[PDB]
């Protein structure tokens, strides 16, 4: 995997290229 | 949640892989 | 004509900063 | 719908907050 | 994002100056 | 409480007051 | 380990790489 | 007492490790 420290749409973008077609949640929240 | 894991620490596809439905 | 693949990770854009804190639910699925 | 409408028709960044977390 | 691992530095750095007699009470965790 | 704010924002000398010991 | 007296403002910086993710305080008093 | 144990004197990591909560 690309190992990085992400944020912003570094992130949560990337999901959806892995997360595939079932769906995210997204918890900014610490 | 997910940050402290992935952008305060590098997170892994399958660290994230439990973070999608 | 209808790339959700592509609405998705534009959209995926809109989703982040408006609901950037609070967060936001999506399944590509849907 | 959400794939439907914001996808062949584009949307304002008002309405978006009634698909939000 | 911000690494305060670093920015925190310069902070952990102004806190016992400024704090004086006093001193400081930290936690790395929240 | 004060390490997620004077991070990427500015606190000096009279902000950080609030969690000094 | 380096030893030496330890005062002012150079040894509120050495909790910070022996002390962890636990947390801390600093007391200005001898 | 914090002090004079690592200030006035030297101090060792483990002599330190009780400023610690
Ligand atoms: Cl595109
Ligand atoms: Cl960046
Ligand atoms: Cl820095
Ligand atoms: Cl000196
Ligand atoms: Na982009
Ligand atoms: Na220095
Ligand atoms: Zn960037
Ligand atoms: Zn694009
Ligand atoms: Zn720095
Ligand atoms: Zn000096």
């Amino acid at each position: 995997f690309v190992n990085q420290h992400l944020c912003g749409s570094h992130l949560v973008e990337a999901l959806y290229l892995v997360c595939g077609e079932r769906g995210f949640f997204y918890t900014p929240k610490t | 949640g997910i940050v402290e894991q992935c952008c305060t620490s590098i997170c892994s596809l399958y660290q994230l892989e439990n973070y999608c439905n």
